[PDB]
DNA sequence: CGCGCGCCGCAGACTGTCTT
DNA sequence: AAGACAGTCTGCGGCGCGA
């Protein structure tokens, strides 16, 4: 149950020691260590390409982290310092901060709001063809309260344009795509769940979960939008807000599908680590092929041979260049033992560890080791590439 | 009008039928009859009345209006028969022509390209290539006066459309200048519907008027099999009775030409390029294959010319024929939704397999772990696996480098990759190189062969039916040595070499417990390794995934056609909910119109009884038929058509009542209140669930009898054998020891000193028993339908031998009555639409359900036609007997659903998707006692 | 001039109401980019992550956050952006009605949370847990490409650039051996996309933090920009951030442990991005962008035939396409249809390297018309060969 | 109506092959 | 020549469906 402590060891999370789960959902952490970095990368490349690259009329769009001008006091529950909480009663020597709340600036806390900004440009990228998205990874700043702080969250945030009679048909689309996407890759899809919602001014929508030890927790919520924030952002005229469903012109409605991948990647996390009748122990992450930052491990057999350097840094160079990441561990010396290696690369969620011997000069058959099992294998160093590319392949096939 | 109950509601303001046949005042036998125990003074609310100006009918009686109607209909396609009957058909071409489209052959075979053959009747086989399915090519026809053949695709190697909208041949006229008649068409074949399934004007949503006859409908109305029948038939290639195969044959062409024809045997190419031969080697070989497909075409026009005098001859009624003729055209709108839901159902087939495969894999995975100690008694389950590995596996300081690069690693790792040769002197650089030689041998069987085109990684190949997954998750009574391959304390469950015993049904060697286990999981008896979730969870997807599992080629590979937007209607392009980027097609379901005896139609897909289900995956089917824009399904199922009909005939042998009968007044009165229906008083004489008996009278009416009534109530509640005795008691309801026996038609059963048999004219039972009538039909002369005779097939006829198929001919008896029931309605329908303008002809049928396609704008009026057919339909079954009228609570539908989509009722099909409804779809509206309002005429309020 | 407006129209910059003068892009107050600008900075930075993350060995992601709590920043030293209240960006309180504070002392030097100027400190952070990932091998380093704010010069706008920051710890002697050598391979690295490499440059300059440093610049029309900048930093920083406890932040190198020298290299991504835009453009107006750097490789189109079946064999092409890795702009699906040449100067001003036409001849044999970006030439190809061909080019493109 | 018939899947003779 | 490895046939068991 207590996997932090091999987050700690291996370094998934931030540098700080005491890591509370309170502030890994609410993105106080101090960050994630190298394999953590690895980890959203991959997930981020995944939602990717079902999101964006795959699926027609999708662009991508940058929306500023901040904004400059006049904005109204948004999401504050404190009125900063200069209207709700001032010094004393008044302690006024000479304004209110000398601009009141007019010029301040605002962090993000949603990227719908930049893509309802681009909405317009990008409808004129397309032929106004209504069916339209915009896609976008950022980090998102959110107030968090103690009993003041900055939280952020790396989300995930596309913005469909539909017109308004598919709007619940799309709707379902999306429900079912988002679903299925955070279903596979992991171990125990059941684990992830949805649950249809009502928003105050009853506009519906869908939340999905995961079911984490304690409960389940949001991961992603989508929304149907009945071009409110779309007038309110655009209040001169309707006629440059009407794009093509067919024929005829109207303003579409705007789905915003919003999840994160900080509380997705802890999701992920969990579901890898695993609790009865085994009496068997063994810690492994059984990260997905597609999301384990790290593929395959490169070792060298006794170091007296001291030509396995070469051939490692081959092998090496031709994992790389053909996209596989690969640990290098063929510099660390003075181990003294093969178990303890394995159980760490179990732990950092290594699919397989390569082994050059003093064997491999002659008939050159590396050792290879699987996550999945502890199995010794013999494989040519011929084909290697061959065959991790193939593992991966079929792993993002099924 | 007035009440007019005859001890019963009967309808009023009849407008049909009459007076003729009063009063009976033969009531003395009903009213005894319904005074045994209770069942006689019940209150028996009234209905409401219906006042209705019904349309006139033409024969100045129901027979008679029924009859002029059928051959109103049916007069253009029999003269086109009886033109096909007469036909001097000149020799086959001496070589088929290899244009493109559709090419006519004269006197000596000269080849004349035709747009159509121009002609009035046709005998049509289509043969698809199948490389690209779906694409028909290949075809040949004749007609009374020449020969003609049809070619596509063949002559031009091009990409084609994949949506099949001109694929299909050119067969109905333009309606202009047509010959004589007016466009009235009748197509011959066997499988008619296959080649119906390629015709080009087919596929429009408004009617052609053109009509298909079945060679193999026919033959199984004339001399169709059984399934008994058809399983003793291919034996032989019924004790003491061995007759029947000499005038009986099974469905396919080769075998119905050697029953009517007798010629020389029909001869099927060996290649089959068509089933499985590719495109080109069907290029090459045209002339052959041409050549086939004619001599197909021949051998069902033989079959047609020695069928049709024997199908008149033995269904009479024109009602049968034009009955048929409407079945032959049912038809399924179709949309963009179609692929949809074939492609969401296929995708949640590939996630639960993938989520129960890799649980699978995930156990496999930790298992393998055991090798360290070889699971020498250490895993009660894994113990007797083999664990065997192959003999052989394969058989400082601080740096910084300049800008100068190097090539050595890169040199060193291509000479090291150059080391393939001395794989040779290990063995192993043969074309197979060693299967994971450092894994368990299990692990290996588990694990695809490397290299494979589908190879996928770890042990994919587990899909939980091998005897490897319970030893993974399955500890079941007393740990679980799950295989024996043969045949103490106190032991649940026993595997000691001895007593191949598992709890299972009956005494069975073997039980993977895929199913019917359920309940010994939630008993907590049959438990999984990793918890009480993963074994149920197994089974669960299991069940999902069945339907799938079975059908998914069926459903996934039906021919859609797509009408683009100039052969769509004007009033769907109109209409506001029409969808320009959206796809609109059809489907025709390719039916059997008489498919096994009793003339049930036959479509596996389509005609099977299975509305969707909450857990079954792929089960919402019948709802993705969904009506263009503009158009609507309206439709209704026959109230117990079966019971009913069940009822009649047993009412109507007593006397002139409907409710005379026991059996008949229970069926046509009585609901779940009180012991009036027929369930709660079978439950009354022996105490069982409302379910059970249910069950029990759903097979009590087909057979049953003593062993399967002890049988099943021994799986119900586990009795002793003295109440299975008793159970004798219970079936007293179907007058049990009726008719040595105690009661024959004399009452002194003693007898003695008699040289013949005596007291043997007749037999029958007396006590709330309605088999009389279908025994005694079943064992009758050559007619053998009470209403519009129909004859069974010969094969179940019982001249000279008896065959000992009663059950089989007794259940024909209803079954093919409800057939009857069928034709009478769609022939009234046909006659209602027609008459009235009433559009959207187009239909649908499944079992009782029927539907038709129907503009909205008439859809109301439909509904009214729908219900005064379901009157006159019921009241010509009860003219046919002698009851001579009808009661008013079967005399019209409960409810006429009025939908969009297909679908038993409105509040259906909730099914694996979420929101159905999410899903662009609007409730129907059962309509019932309201849409009487209306009037048929055009001119409506 | 005319290369912004090209910009604009081809969606490479977002809108021009804004973004008029080129001072506000050389900041990061101008209004994003465009989806063409976006996959083009991707392609960038995924380039600058193989060169210098993946490719070497002993390199590590970090991860920075992108407001510094600092409840501790030191009182009114370097002090910029320092409100991070989540719903404020004031910068300096150079003038201040001190009633009681700036604005509070709650709300000044205590609720800090600086937003972050640069990523070299998050780095610093980092150091010595990230020290046990390289057993303790000192020469390792950390890599980051995140966004960092700025000022920008009434009222004081927020300018964000998307910066590449290696920090490199080194030891002492070998320092400027490792700066050298990153000066280089910083230079090979962004040279090896340009049209134009003399464009690209390098200077070398002093400074009383470090005694090393350099900084590399690109050529535009108006004048050389820095787009680059290398700093031997001393120990200072270190010694800062972990101030008397020299024996936990000291790593081993030969078996003697020594204090580790920071070199700091930091590049400008949306400079960058600039730079190759302006490289790209030279009677005819194309972006000749590098084909690994170009956002849109192909552009599929329809013409000449069945629009139904035409536009089934496209889509297919494009699945197939994108399920290699080939990022293709989906020009069928557009009716308009106005020419062939618009089409092809459209396509060009976007920066797309082929320009794939399908017709109904290729129905018939397969064959689909391919037009070249660079050398305006047609050929006519099949259908099968057209992802291989594809993905040669790229390779080849990167392999020179 | 006592229950078989198709498809679907697992597992074991056995044969023919292709390396050795 | 033989043994490892492929394709066959040929048994037993479910699963929806009909009888």
């Amino acid at each position: 149950a207590l996997l932090e402590i091999c987050q700690r060891r291996h370094f998934l999370s931030g540098s700080k020691q005491q890591l509370s789960r309170d502030s890994l959902l609410s993105g106080c952490h101090p960050g994630f260590g190298p394999l953590g970095v690895e980890l959203r990368k991959n997930l981020a490349a995944e939602w990717w390409t079902s999101v964006v690259v795959f699926r027609e009329q999708v662009f991508p769009v940058d929306a500023l982290h901040h904004k400059p001008g006049p904005l109204l006091p948004g999401d504050s529950a404190f009125r900063l310092v200069s209207a709700e909480t001032l010094r004393e009663i008044l302690q006024d020597k000479e304004a209110f901060l000398e601009n009141v709340l007019k010029t301040s600036g605002k962090l993000r806390e949603n990227l719908l709001h930049g893509a309802l900004e681009h909405y317009v440009n990008c409808l004129d990228l397309v032929n106004k063809r209504l069916p339209y998205g915009l896609a976008q990874i950022g980090v998102c700043f959110h107030p968090v309260f103690d009993t003041k702080s900055i939280g952020e969250k790396t989300e995930a945030s596309l913005v469909w344009f539909t017109p308004p009679r598919t709007s619940n048909q799309w709707l379902d689309f999306w429900l079912r795509h988002r679903l299925q996407w955070w279903r596979k890759f992991a171990m125990s899809p059941s684990n992830f769940s949805s649950s249809d919602c009502q928003d105050e001014e009853g506009r519906k929508g869908n939340k999905l979960y995961y079911n984490f030890p304690w409960g389940k927790e949001l991961i992603e919520t989508l929304w149907n939008l009945g071009d409110h924030e779309l007038l309110h952002m655009y209040p001169g005229n309707v006629s440059k807000l009407h794009g093509r469903d067919g024929r005829k012109n109207v303003v579409p409605c705007v789905l915003s599908v919003n999840g994160d991948l900080d509380r997705g990647m802890l999701a992920y996390l969990y579901d890898s680590f695993q609790t009865r009748k085994k009496n068997l122990h063994r810690k492994v992450l059984k990260l997905h092929p597609c999301l384990a930052p790290i593929k395959v491990a490169l070792d060298v057999g006794r170091g007296p041979t001291l030509e396995l350097r070469q051939v490692c840094q081959g092998l090496f160079n031709e994992l790389l260049e053909n996209g596989i990441s690969v640990w290098p561990g063929y510099l660390e010396t003075m181990q003294s033992s093969l178990e303890q290696l394995y159980s760490k690369y179990d732990e950092m969620s290594i699919l397989f560890t390569v082994l050059v011997t003093e064997t491999t000069l002659e008939n050159g058959l590396i050792h290879l080791r699987s996550r999945d099992t502890t199995m010794k294998e013999m494989m040519h160093i011929s084909k290697l590439k061959d065959f991790l590319i193939k593992y991966i392949s079929s792993a993002k096939n099924v | 009008l007035d009440i007019q109950m005859l001890s019963r509601g009967l309808h009023e303001q009849i407008f049909g039928q009459g007076g003729e046949m009063p009063g009976e005042a033969a009531v003395r036998r009903s009213v005894e009859h319904l005074q045994k125990h209770g069942l006689w003074g019940q209150p028996a609310v009234p209905l409401p009345d219906v006042e209705l100006r019904l349309p006139p009918l033409y024969g100045d009686n129901l027979d008679q209006h029924f009859r002029l109607l059928a051959q109103k209909q049916s007069l253009p396609y029999l003269e086109a028969a009886n033109l096909l009957l007469q036909a001097q058909l000149p020799p086959k071409p001496p070589a088929w022509a290899w244009a493109e489209g559709w090419t006519r052959y004269g006197p000596e075979g000269e080849a004349v390209p035709v747009a159509i053959p121009e002609e009035r009747a046709l005998v049509f086989d289509v043969e698809v290539c199948l490389a690209e399915g779906t694409c028909p090519t290949l075809a040949v026809a004749i007609s009374p006066s020449a020969w003609y053949s049809w070619c596509s695709q063949r002559l031009v190697e091009e990409r084609y459309s994949w949506t099949s909208q001109l694929s299909p041949a050119d067969l109905i006229p333009l309606e202009v200048p047509t010959g004589a008649d007016w466009q009235e068409q009748l197509v011959v074949g066997h499988n008619v519907s296959f080649d119906r399934a390629h015709i080009r004007e087919q596929y429009l949503i408004q009617g052609s008027r053109m009509r298909f006859l079945d060679t193999m409908s026919m033959h199984m109305a004339i001399s169709g099999l059984s399934s008994f029948q058809r399983s003793l038939w291919i034996a032989a290639k019924a004790i003491s009775s061995w007759d029947w195969l000499d005038i009986s044959s099974v469905n396919s062409l080769a075998e119905v030409h050697r029953l009517y024809v007798g010629g020389p045997p029909l001869e099927k190419e060996p290649r089959e390029l068509f089933v499985k031969g590719t495109m080109k080697d069907i290029r090459e070989n045209f002339q052959d294959l041409m050549q086939y497909c004619a001599q197909d075409v021949w051998a069902t026009h033989e079959v047609f010319q020695q069928q049709l005098p024997l199908f008149l001859e033995r269904c009479p009624h024109p009602v049968t024929l034009a009955g048929m003729l409407e079945m032959g055209v049912s038809y399924l709108p179709v949309n963009q939704n179609w692929e949809r839901y074939l492609a969401e159902a296929q995708g949640t087939y590939e996630e639960l397999q993938r989520e129960m495969k890799k649980s699978l894999m995930d156990l496999a995975n930790d298992a393998c772990q055991l090798l360290s100690g070889e699971r020498y008694k250490e895993d009660p389950w894994l113990w007797d696996l083999e664990w065997d590995l192959q003999e052989f596996k394969q058989k400082d300081q601080e740096d910084l480098g300049p800008c100068s690069e190097e090539e050595e690693f890169q040199q060193d790792v291509m000479a090291r990759a150059c080391l393939q040769k001395l794989k040779g002197t290990t063995e192993l650089l043969p074309k197979r190189p060693q299967h994971l030689p450092g894994h368990p041998g299990w692990y290996r069987k588990l694990c695809p062969r490397l290299d494979d085109p589908a190879w996928t990684p770890g042990p994919s190949l587990l899909s939980l039916q091998m005897r490897v997954t319970p030893k993974l998750m399955a500890l079941t009574w007393d740990g679980f040595p799950l295989h024996y391959s043969e045949r103490d304390v106190d032991i649940p469950g026993c595997w000691f070499f001895k007593l191949p015993h598992k709890d299972g049904n009956s005494c069975n060697v073997g039980s993977p417990f895929a199913k019917d286990f359920l309940p010994k999981m939630e008993d907590g008896t049959l438990q999984a390794g990793p918890g009480g979730a993963s074994g149920p969870r197994a089974l669960e997807i299991n069940k999902m995934i069945s339907f799938w599992r079975n059908a998914h080629k069926r459903i996934s590979s039906q021919m859609v056609v797509w009408l683009p937007r100039s052969a769509l209607p004007r009033a769907v392009i109109r209409h506001p909910d029409y969808d320009e980027e959206g796809l609109y097609g059809a489907i025709l379901p390719q039916v059997v119109t008489a498919g096994t005896i009793t003339r049930r139609a036959v479509e596996p897909t389509w005609l099977t009884a299975s509305n969707a289900r909450p857990d079954r995956v792929g089960s919402e089917l019948k709802a993705m038929v969904q009506a263009p824009p503009g158009y609507t399904l309206v439709g209704a199922d026959v109230d117990s058509q079966e019971l009913w009909i069940a009822a009649v005939l047993g009412d109507a042998h007593f006397a002139g009542m409907h409710g005379c009968t026991a059996f008949g007044w229970m069926t046509l009165q009585g609901r779940k209140s009180r012991g009036t229906d027929l369930h709660s008083k079978t439950a009354t004489t022996v105490g069982i669930s409302r379910e059970h008996a249910k069950i029990f009278n759903y097979g009590r009416i087909y057979g049953a009898g003593q062993p399967f009534a002890e049988r099943l109530l021994m799986q119900f509640n586990h009795r002793l054998t003295q109440q299975e005795a008793a159970e004798k008691a219970q079936q007293m309801y179907a007058a049990t020891k009726g008719l040595k026996v105690q009661r024959e038609t004399a009452r002194k059963s003693q007898w003695k000193k008699w040289e013949v048999v005596a007291e043997r004219a007749w037999k029958g039972g007396t006590e709330s028993e309605m088999f009389n009538k279908l025994e005694s039909i079943a064992t009758s002369d050559i007619p053998r339908t009470p209403v519009l005779g129909c004859c069974i097939s010969r094969a179940l006829e019982p001249s000279a031998v008896q065959e000992e198929f009663m059950t089989s001919r007794v259940n024909w008896v209803v079954q093919s009555s409800a057939v009857d029931y069928l034709h009478l309605m769609l022939v009234a329908m046909k006659w209602l639409f027609e008459e009235f303008a009433i559009d959207g002809r187009f239909c649908i049928s499944i079992h009782d359900e029927v539907r038709y396609l129907v503009r909205e704008e008439d859809r109301y009026r439909a509904a009214l036609a729908l219900q005064i057919t379901n009157l006159l339909t019921r009241c010509m079954f009860a003219y046919k007997l002698g009851l001579n009228d009808l009661p008013q609570s079967v005399a019209f539908f409960s409810a006429v659903d009025i939908d969009r989509c297909l679908r038993k009722e409105v509040t259906m099909d909730c099914k694996t998707p979420s929101n159905p409804t999410g899903m662009e779809r609007r409730y129907g509206i059962p309509q019932g006692e309201a849409l009487d309002i209306y009037q048929i005429i055009e001119l409506t309020k």
